[PDB]
């Protein structure tokens, strides 16, 4: 009998489908199961790339979960996928970098949330912020001759009850950012041999979702 | 006096991306080591742990037309069952409607189910006529345009009818294959024997002719729905999945 | 104690004559007007015209609501004026008069924010409902507040928090002769509507 | 039942989604506003000097 | 036989000067690793874990003049809301006053509360006359000058009496805002839309004229204080806070 | 009625302030408070930096409360303006320094109690000591190729109750010095590479703080 | 499967001579690792810890 329904008619779109005989399909063998968020997006995913052409300079990126930007800079692959399934976010993330190349390089990485004075983004350039700027607002300072990796929790501080990804014009310059993470490279002094870094976000057990968005149409969805 | 000894193993230093407790943050520049409590109060109280939330929405996946031109036994449309099926596009912006349970299939390896499509006839009240949708389990390689209507019936169907205050048609496509998992092989690049996506094909015939009076248009076009249930998916990857045409 | 507030050295105590009297005799039967009565009542929003040279998928009526709900003419615009921020949810009507010698169908469906990219294949992820001429000609959806500050702002709104989208979800057609078009209303009325912050800056 | 008054065949159950919410930290801690805040408060009516 | 082993996970050797438990010393120079008591002895028994210490101590933010001259309606002095503003200055030496509840929040990004002003009048017993204090919500980038006397009486307001023996008055204006929290913007350079900082501006209006016998002085200037309650903040920085002057 | 109040009454200045009609305000999501003194000095700050010229030269810094030093030698930032709100403070130091550019570099630090004879401050020159005379004090001795920061705590010891921060003249000059951190390198052998060093000053747990003043007028705070 | 993980934290192989418990020997040449009990008897009952 459940094979017939108006569907026009929404409280009879949540009766339970049935067409043909059927059995139960037994269990699924394998213990986990993939298709809970906080296991796929579990592992981590790609974000961007950059590379240092000389010494004693700083480089800075938001973290910016608008449609609008275009990778290279911007989110690529998955994460720009994964963002736009949903219309809202809240909670901490868990960033990982990883560092390839020179060595005996020593390097201070902050983060900056949202609003406050910073470097402009996207952009390699000379640091403009007095030294005493930077260690107040927390940093971490690592040699890539030791580790050469680094997997920190961005904390969440925004005026923002929640940040958004699907977003235009006005509101999405302002909403649509996360924070800024920055990296300054320090003791660079022979331009050989490549320094260069890359990053991978994930998302944490304390972060939230909202309201299901739909998926985002081919043409959107772009890689680097 | 201090004796504490630990032997280094191997595999020192190597970051793992593979699963979540490999990709858990050390340390933090939250102060004070600060946590969060939850706030469902602008959400609306709804919290998504779960794909089932998308896939368990219809989606349009396809639209044919119903013509009263047709003669008994012709084919309207033949469709492959997998999530992976949209025909659909637009025109201002340039873009490929995609469907949800798609883009929820398309990031994974593998998959199993019941995909549950759910046809919606646009009649007047005033036009009869029938259908029969004819489930041919196989593979999707498999020639179909050579069966008949007679021949069709042995495979499991369901006829339906236009008029009436019931429009829609919810059909349960059993799982049928003899592997466990079907395979998403759009990856790659060309054809293999024995490995497959759809479980088999589907087919659309007409069963009666269309019949109306003059004042009214003289054919029916309906729309295909597409989700899924009791769905299984893993081993994730990242893929565009490009419209299926013909 | 409500909000202005004297704070006096010379005060006194004030001369009443009479009080409040009951009327035996109603002057008139409805019940006094208030908030739930003004705010919260069904408003006209967009009307248009619904025609076969329509394509598939082509957007009939795109609203902004809560932009729309806000202008001189509708008697909700006597608090909104007056406060400078909300948060509330929405009811939304939309209904069309097909003749059953016509055939197709539209949806309706509430998107936050903007429609940006996703897909339009997928409008029935948001909460939406189906016009078809061969079942009903009327739906009711009501979605609770999303935004991403604590409440709307409406001298300089950042982003339009609903904005609602309609498109023809199957081509219309007819026989010959047979009324070529139908008309379309929305109605929309707020929902649990909370105000704050008095100001006289809005004149 | 307020006072537009749909009369209608064809109805239908409206969908909801979700629900109201308490808000468990307050955007702003004044009362929210209805008529007995509006309407009754203290206005300014002439003002003029006496000589 | 002996075995103990452990994989060192990434981010070896790596500072964190994010928060304490990653600042506190693994060694120490004190001999015997030694232990320090508490001495409460010299101190008046007053310790401080709190910054709650001052910013619940009122402070000198501004004074402004109030002049017999001046007509029923116009607007003496207006002041946006938030723990930022100063506008005092010195001479000898050169140097630039600060409130307290200002030098707490210089230092950090976001800030929500009450901010309580206090106005202090010094009249005489035989000046008389009143002031209307004008709340007016929003952002700090508003323009307020437009606004007339019989217009202000909508938003809250609180009107005072000069004379008496009570010369000061509390004013709290209640926290309104459309996000949780305000930000501090004068580390960045330029303005934008929907980042603010303030919650909005406050008017001091002359709402009867000053009036006086000849034999005293015919202006009575008033203090403005400021000080918070319910204060919360987070993200520490460091800032150096301007005047801001008009 | 709490609208209006005496302020030249101190009795009356206690009472609670009531103006408008409100709500209690929720309460604050985050679990943590960032305005307890413990926690936000709970973060490190920036003290100083220096940089060795030639092989086997030792340098020597001690750490003045004093307001008066002005910088690069004195306290910068942050710390020069939290230790000007309150009049007192006693109880240990968490100190971290950080190594950076050349590597095989042996180095020992020691910790000076005030008054007792010690190199003069701020002043890069060749030990004066007996290298008898240093490791009695007590003294870590540290390699830069493995390690590169050290986290150690400075004692409390003195002679004073304690140590104050907002002193003139002949008392400025003797107690407010908390005491001297010395740093000898050897084995620098090579004169490029730029050795260079940074210090980070916390406070602990066992800190006290008494008697709080009023904040610095906004010349005085200054950076490097 | 194993799974045991330790961050290296900072101040790696840093010698700490200030108090006794950094100064305390992780190995011995001493045979087996053997303890030596107190002997008082040439001593005179003097023992001096102060």
């Amino acid at each position: 009998v459940g094979a017939i329904t108006t569907i026009e008619d929404p409280v009879l779109a949540k009766k339970v489908p049935e067409t043909f005989p059927e059995l139960k399909p037994g269990e699924s063998r394998h213990t986990s199961d993939h298709m809970s968020i906080y296991k796929f997006m579990g592992r981590s995913h790609f974000l961007c790339t950059f590379t240092f052409n000389s010494n004693n300079k700083e480089y800075t990126f938001p973290i910016t979960l608008s449609s609008t930007s275009n990778p290279p800079h911007g989110l690529p692959s998955t994460l720009r996928w994964f963002f736009n399934l949903f219309q809202l976010y809240r909670g901490p993330l868990d960033l990982t970098i990883i560092i390839t190349g020179a060595t005996d390089v020593d390097g201070m990485a902050w983060f900056t949330p949202v609003g406050l004075a910073v470097d402009t983004p996207w952009v390699e350039k000379e640091s403009a912020l007095q030294i005493d700027y930077k260690t107040a607002l927390g940093a971490v300072r690592f040699n890539t001759r030791r580790t050469g990796n680094i997997q920190i929790r961005l904390p969440w501080y925004s005026y923002l009850y929640a940040v958004s990804g699907a977003l235009d014009g006005l509101g999405d310059k302002t909403d649509s950012t996360f924070g800024l993470v920055s990296i300054q490279i320090a003791n660079y002094n022979h331009s050989d041999e490549y320094l260069s870094f890359s990053c991978y976000l994930s998302v944490t057990e304390q972060s939230e979702f909202y309201f299901p968005r739909a998926p985002l149409n081919s043409n959107a969805m772009l890689s680097t | 006096m201090m004796r504490n000894e630990t032997r280094v193993s191997t595999t020192e230093n190597v970051v793992n991306l593979s699963n979540y407790e490999d990709a858990r943050a050390k340390m933090s520049f939250a102060l004070d080591q600060e946590d969060w409590k939850s706030d469902p109060s602008q959400g609306g109280g709804i919290k998504i742990t779960h794909f089932t939330t998308w896939t368990s929405i219809p989606t349009l996946a396809a639209q044919f037309p119903f013509n009263a031109s047709d003669s008994v036994g012709q084919q309207i449309k033949v469709i492959p069952v997998d999530p992976y099926f949209f025909q659909m596009t637009n025109t201002n912006p340039d873009q490929k409607c995609i469907t949800a349970l798609a883009s929820i299939c398309q990031m994974f390896c593998f998959w199993r189910g019941d995909l549950v499509f759910d046809f919606q006839v646009f009649p007047t009240k005033y036009h009869s006529g029938r259908l029969l949708f004819c489930f041919v389990p196989g593979n999707e390689l498999i020639d179909v345009t050579g069966i008949t209507l007679k021949q069709a019936t042995t495979a499991p169907c369901a006829v339906m009818d236009i008029a009436g205050v019931q429009s829609t048609l919810r059909f349960r496509v059993p799982w049928i294959s003899d592997t466990p998992y079907r395979v998403n092989r759009y990856t790659k690049e060309a054809h293999q024997k024995g490995e497959y996506t759809a479980i088999g094909k589907l087919i659309v015939y007409c069963y009666n002719r269309l019949t109306s009076p003059s004042n009214v248009a003289h054919h029916v076009r309906v729309n295909v729905y597409l989700s899924a249930i009791n769905l299984e998916c893993f081993a994730p990857l990242y893929h565009a999945m490009d419209v299926t045409t013909q | 104690a409500s909000y202005f507030t004297s704070v006096d050295q010379s005060s006194v105590h004030t001369a009443e004559v009479g009080s409040h009297q009951i009327e035996p005799l109603k002057t008139s039967v409805d019940k006094p007007g208030s908030k739930k009565t003004q705010g919260e009542k069904f408003f006209l929003i967009h009307s248009a015209r619904w025609l076969t040279t329509h394509a598939l998928f082509h957007e009939v009526a795109k609203l902004d609501v809560v932009k729309l709900l806000y202008n001189e003419q509708f008697a909700v615009q006597g608090l909104l004026r007056y406060h400078t921020y909300a948060r509330f949810g929405i009811e939304i009507q939309v209904q069309i008069n097909p003749t059953p010698f016509q055939q197709g169908g539209l949806i309706c469906a509430m998107v936050p924010g903007d429609q940006s990219y996703g897909s339009i294949a997928s409008l029935t992820v948001y909460p939406h409902g189906l016009l078809n001429c061969n079942i009903n000609n009327v739906v009711r959806i009501k979605v609770p507040f999303i935004y991403t500050r604590g409440a709307y702002h409406f001298k300089d709104p950042q982003y339009p928090v609903w904005e609602l989208t309609i498109r023809v979800w199957s081509e219309l057609n007819i026989g010959t002769g047979t009324s070529a078009y139908t008309s379309l209303n929305v109605l929309a009325r707020f929902t649990d509507l909370e105000l704050h912050g008095l100001t006289p800056l809005s004149t």
